[PDB]
């Protein structure tokens, strides 16, 4: 009456779906990205990434890319740092871009594992723990490119005004920008003025990235900016995300993809809890701030679930976040963000959710 | 009709472990893990061989025969585990037993999911 | 300070336990869980990649894993091994190639053994046809299949010889495989009809004697195998059940669900009221102490929810595991004593073992 | 002091993610994985590089230099799990980073467990 059969595709539009990418810190060997839709909490598959998998999707959303390390007999025998090409809608391998060994193994920072505004190329970050820039060829399907003017610096932040441009944070406390040919070799590179004191303020990596500038947090509940509306970025902050009353009780920022930037209004959404002081920097959000960037001012604030990172979908003006293991869905067509729904578990240990691009 | 026709129902069910065609279930359901009942997760491969049995449905009053295959070569689900046992027997009724792995012959034999395909009326 | 490696277990061999931790939500990365079950200390660990099995040498010195690896875990070649493994180090010394059938599947004991003498390890393969391998340890080689055992499932070694098995058949019967010096079939014996494998289906898991096996059935009968003499000599039934017991339906249920401890004759089964079909794999409401030659129960004490156990008849011992935590008994008297209960020794454990002390 | 020797302290302390050297550790502590607080659990390998850091010492009111050095080579230990951040900082001060697998350079990067080095005072 009934055959089992396989070769099916997701059975949710693309535009639904978003990516839940789960270290499985207890069995890291095991991590894997869950796939959801986020209308409904659906589960709708997932791919198997091995050791602490990295993942992006393709900006032209037709495929998953991953970011793994095996070896011959997982803990032991030789070592493959892999990228992997897999089919966004079949969910199936398709091609493994062989890395040096030495791609980096951490926590699922958005900016460790990226890509050209163009999608021509995979940009990623290694460590060494002497750090460069990977660049990945996804036509080739071949690494072309290590980036050791990056050393001492850390993550990427894509230019989305610019092709093949990208933006490093150095040990310096200012920026690196790397601009690729069309060959994904350096074309040219810049270095920005210092933004922030590594020391005295140090910025979260996380950018609040708009089209032609970026903005990120401190420690302290500073704000920098750069912008990249330019061939040379230009630097500038502090600004305080705080008031005098929110000083009192010593707000500060905390959480790992902790911000982000609805770009239609300027609003930056940030991860914020009270009684801040030394090591508190990854505590989970008593609260979502809603920074109107242009007046540097505050407009609104929301409970926030003890979350720890999100992510923004512009075009259909949604924020997730991401506690660890649940997942919010917030509607922010309007200043005060609006709760739609919570999927619960899913995830065990994951502190990076993504949309599936559908801005082309 | 109804009662044979999971993708119709209501997805709790079917997605729940009392669902009828369910009698000898060890494992994540598939129909929780992105597939339906007779369709593998995307990037996940049916077995070709598997446990089997009979279950009655209790809405028609039958007896069916039931292929218990897995989906393959993704790592587990995690999803809807149930461990039924209905007429199951050890490893010396090899095709009745389900504390095996019914990927095992499959290119990749990691295991996904598993569900439960309606063959047809018990055999009489 | 420094941190070394190379250290040894801290605990001596007599006080070890291995919880073969499935870890079914992450099957990829099951493990050997090492304790102390005098204090419930935490020892150590063997990872086992892909829903391994264990075993202790039966002289006490290495550690036997069975496991299944791939290139790339979920796309490659497949490489079934045995590994060995040093036992007081916890290290990786020698892999040994299995023909891509060995069994998957749940930790019942009689999957992988060994030979009374411990030269040969002895172990299930399913292709899903069904054959039993034979590795010699010290040569590290697969020696070759006993396909005589073609509808068969499991084994259980003799231990009045240096180099025999049993293994339970579809017949209802036993096939006794004889090994010579080199590993291969020397000869075989088929037994009359133990059990009605339609009408009274016998669990897999023997209560083993030096010269005899138990068996329990679906129904809460008991079946014996005597390997005293040339040829295996079988009865049975008889009840482990009282006018009182079955008026409330009590039958066997569990994984490794017997044991005996050989000394006393003292059969331990773990029991559930309400049975039926279906209920043969339910935890333990009950654990009945059965008296083997008079054929009466001795005792009955709670369950714990209990699936699985393992006896010492060195020290007169019973641990019972129901998944995640392990129970450990004083044996030596007809109503075992509760110790301890080491909890969460294990996220999905369906065996425990001691290690071995003695035993000649 | 008793307070910089921890195989003389009770487990339950040195175990606990508020012992005070254990001030910017990310992981499983070893001396919960059968292991001690300066030894790596059997069949598990230490790290040749590590984040670092100081932790303030209540007990003699001193501040010390912490190697936070991994075990590694095995599957993860799961016991024991702290997240505790005293000073740490990103990555672009990547020495004083605990986001990422201080067994990155091993023979085998799996991570096993991670521990707190005692090095000597600031």
């Amino acid at each position: 009456r009934e055959v089992l059969t396989g070769g099916h595709s997701v059975s949710a539009p693309q535009e639904n779906r978003i990516y839940v990418m789960d270290s499985v810190f207890m069995h890291l060997t095991e991590s894997r990205v869950h796939v959801y839709d986020y209308t409904n909490g659906k589960f709708l598959g997932m791919v198997p990434t091995a050791f602490n998998g990295h993942v992006q999707v393709s900006n032209d959303g037709k495929k998953i890319y991953t970011m793994t390390t095996y070896h011959e007999r997982i803990t032991r025998g030789k070592r493959s740092d892999v990228v992997e090409v897999w089919d966004a809608d079949k969910l199936t391998f398709e091609k493994e871009i062989s890395l040096p060994p030495k791609r980096v193994q951490g926590l699922n920072y958005d900016g460790l594992f990226r890509q050209t505004t163009d999608g021509k190329f995979i940009v990623l970050q290694n460590a060494s723990p002497a750090t460069s820039i990977g660049i990945v060829d996804v036509a080739k399907g071949d690494y072309v490119e290590d980036v050791t003017a990056a050393a001492g610096c850390w993550s990427v932040i894509p230019q989305p005004n610019r092709p093949r441009s990208f933006m490093t944070i150095c040990g310096d406390g200012g920026l690196l920008t790397i601009n690729l040919g069309e060959d994904g070799k350096v074309a040219s590179q810049s270095r920005s003025k210092q933004m922030f004191s590594v020391a005295d303020d140090p910025i979260f990596i996380a950018p609040a990235l708009d089209k032609d500038k970026a903005h990120f947090v401190s420690y302290y509940g500073n704000v920098y900016s750069a912008d990249f509306s330019g061939d040379e970025v230009k630097v500038d902050g502090p600004w305080s995300l705080l008031n005098d009353e929110d000083k009192a009780k010593n707000w500060v920022p905390g959480g790992y993809n902790l911000v982000g930037l609805h770009r239609a209004s300027g609003r930056m959404y940030v991860f914020m809890h009270p009684d801040g002081k030394e090591g508190t920097h990854k505590f989970p959000a008593a609260e979502i701030w809603v920074m109107d960037t242009k007046t540097k001012q505050r407009v609104a604030r929301i409970p926030g679930r003890d979350a720890l990172s999100m992510t923004i979908d512009q075009q259909r003006n949604l924020m997730l976040t991401l506690d660890g293991g649940n997942v919010n869905v917030y509607d922010i067509s309007q200043p005060e963000p609006k709760l739609l729904r919570t999927i619960e578990g899913a995830a065990e240990a994951s502190l990076q959710v993504q949309f599936h691009p559908v801005g082309g | 009709h109804i009662s044979l026709n999971p993708d119709l129902a209501n997805e709790d069910e079917v997605n729940s472990c009392d669902y009828w065609r369910h009698c000898a279930v060890d494992g994540f359901l598939c129909s929780c893990c992105g597939g339906t009942t007779t369709t593998c997760p995307p990037g996940s491969t049916p077995s070709p061989i598997s446990w089997i049995g009979t279950c009655h449905n209790p809405h028609d009053g039958k007896d069916y025969l039931i292929s218990y295959h897995d989906c393959c070569g993704k790592t587990a689900c995690g999803r809807c585990q149930c461990n039924t046992q209905t007429r199951e027997r050890p490893g010396y009724e090899f095709f009745l037993h389900n504390d095996v792995n019914w990927c095992m012959a499959n290119e990749n034999s990691t295991f996904h999911c598993t569900t439960s395909v309606l063959v047809g009326l018990a055999k009489n």
